[PDB]
This record gives C-alpha cells, structure tokens and sequence, in this order.
C-alpha cells in the first residue's frame, strides 16, 4: 500500500514486476508476474492543468497495478484453464484493454 | 447504454460522484466452500486431462489404422506379383 | 415509478428525511442457518463440477467418435485400392 | 535522451521476450515445442508475418 515514497514522478516508460493472484473458471489458484509497460503521456506539457493532474493520483503505480489486475483477473475468470493457457497472453492482453478496433 | 446501466454513481446530498466502482477478489471465508471447490477442482481438471488423452488415443488409432490399410493394400500388391509369375509357375509346372 | 416506490422516505413529525435505506448483510446468527447451508454450498458447487466434467466428457466422446468415424472411412479407401490391385492379383492369378 | 528511457532496459528486453516467449510455447504441446522449437520460439519473440 504504502512502501516507497521519491521527490520526482517517474514519467518515462517503465515497469511493474507485479504478481497477481488469479481464478480462472476452473478454478485454479494461479499466481502470475506481471510487468504493465507503461509511460505518462503530456500532449502540452507547459499547462498547469495537465501538468499537475500528472500528481492527481498520489500512487499511480499501485492504481495501475490493481486496475490492470482486477481486469485481468475478471476476465480470465470467465475461460476455462485450459483457454487461459492456451491462449495466455492474448486473453490477458485483451482483458486489460478490451475492445474491438 | 442486459444493457449497460450508466459511467456515473452520484449522490445529489453533497455532489459525491463514485465514477466507477471496482472489486477485488471474492474471498469467501468458510473452508468449506473451499477445499471442497478443490475437489471441484481435481474434477474440473480431470477432465480436460481425459479429453486430451482421449483425442491423442484417437490420432494413435488413426495411425494404427491408416498403417493397417495400407498394410492390406501392400500385402495385396505384393501378391499380385508373386500371382503374376505363378503364371509362369504353372505354364511350365 | 413490482414498480419501484419512490426515492424520500419522509417523516413528517420534523422533516427528516430519509433519502435511501442500506443493509450490510444478511447475518443469520443460528449455527444451524450456518454450516448446514454449508452443505448446501457443497452440493450447489459439485453440480458446477458434474455439469463442467459431463460436458468435457461428451468433448472427448466427440473425439473419439469423430475419430473412430473416419477410422472406419480410411479402413474403407485403403480397402478399395487393396480391392483395385486385387483385381490385378485375380487376373493373372 | 529516448535510449535512458527505461533505466533496466537489460531486464525489460529479457522479460518482455521471456513474457512472449512463454506465451506462445504455452499454445503447443511438447511434441511441437521440441519439433519446431527455435522456429516457433522465434516467431514467439516477434510474431506477425512479413
């Protein structure tokens, strides 16, 4: 919840090496690392507005974290294991950002 | 938006708005919706395992059967030449 | 608004209204409600495991009866070219 | 200034293929994973078909 604390929000690509604890539809208890490829994006990054809603959410990282998990765990719970293993990454990619375009 | 409700949670006493609403993880606590959702488990596992080996029994059938018909087919070309010079076997017998 | 009442639950004796009502849960304290509605959860989840099993099971039927289907087709052609040469073998035979 | 982006960029290429790799391999048996194996480790990395 609370584990790091730094002057400077970290904008630049980077990574959470997350481990989630996940249910698929049979069930099976199966934890899994997670990385979450992210960067912060500033379209004007000279206006107050958006520049101080960088710091709106004061630990970005565990939001990212515990939405991308949450989706992820929500979505593969409606596969079997089998589909979750086969197709693993497609689901899981899918799940976080579900969407047809 | 069956349908989808809506994108916002409003309360009008003090203008709170929950944007959206997010769960975790259920728990459920007693041990007996538990290791006993385990059996459930061993089952629902079980039966993908027979379902595979079930299909490869299948393609291991599928080869020992494809491998007997050509079998036969060879054990009969192979008799027709033997027949073929039987011919001459009984012409000159 | 079966139909949805309203939105105030007013009293009229000081004005205070009550804008919603929300319950928690639903507690029951009895021992008996308890860990008996428990072998309800037991059997409530091994139907899901009968039903999911069942179902894989009928999949892998399909499997092998798929399999077994042109099993016997394949026994079939490799038969009918044995049969074509076979011609062959009774011919000079 | 774009290479420092990412300050472990050894250990985001190892995961990120580890990650694709495992992915794809977890779609095949063993069987096709020994046949084909540096085959479809390799389209693993960088699927698509060009």
């Amino acid at each position: 919840p609370h584990a790091r604390r730094a002057l400077c929000l970290l904008l630049g690509p980077d990574f959470f090496t997350d481990v989630i604890t996940i249910e698929t539809a049979d069930h099976a208890r199966l934890q899994l690392q997670l990385a979450y490829n992210w960067h912060f994006e500033l379209k004007n990054r000279n206006d107050p507005a958006e520049a101080a809603k960088l710091f709106s959410v004061p630990d970005f990282v565990g939001d990212a974290c515990k939405a991308i998990a949450s989706r992820v765990r929500g979505a593969v719970a409606s596969v079997t294991f089998d589909d979750f293993h086969k197709n693993s990454a497609r689901i899981i990619r899918m799940a976080v950002f579900g969407f047809e375009m | 938006s069956l349908p989808k409700a809506r994108d916002q949670a409003v309360f009008p006493q003090n203008g709170l708005v929950v944007s959206s609403v997010d769960v975790q993880s259920v728990e459920p606590v007693d041990q007996r919706t538990r290791d006993a959702l385990q059996r459930s488990v061993q089952l629902a596992i079980e039966i993908t395992t027979n379902s595979q080996e079930a299909a490869a029994k299948h393609e291991a059938q599928r080869l020992e059967q494809e491998a007997r018909g050509r079998l036969e087919r060879q054990k009969i070309l192979d008799q027709s030449e033997a027949e073929k010079a039987r011919k001459e076997l009984l012409e000159l017998e």
